[PDB]
């Protein structure tokens, strides 16, 4: 019904973008094993 | 400065990253699962 759950194309994009940001801090923070 | 603490955070974020992504990939399948033949399951 109205209280149903519908996934939108955009909402999904925002989810991927959020995750991508986390990875950045992963590879970046990792690339500084000696720098940091 | 507990250098190990900094590395620990990276490892922790790495694990959650995999789980966080897993759900994302699954969600994508759900979208394509509702396109073909209705959506069979309602849940």
């Amino acid at each position: 019904g109205s209280k149903a759950f519908i996934v939108t194309d955009e909402d999904i994009r925002k989810q991927e973008e959020r995750v991508q940001q986390v990875r950045k801090k992963l590879e970046e923070a990792l690339m500084a094993d000696i720098l940091s | 400065g507990s250098p190990e603490e900094r590395e620990r955070m990276i490892k922790q974020l790495k694990e959650e990253l995999r789980l966080e992504e897993a759900k994302l990939v699954l969600l994508k399948k759900l979208r394509q699962s509702q396109i073909q033949k209705e959506a069979t399951a309602q849940k």
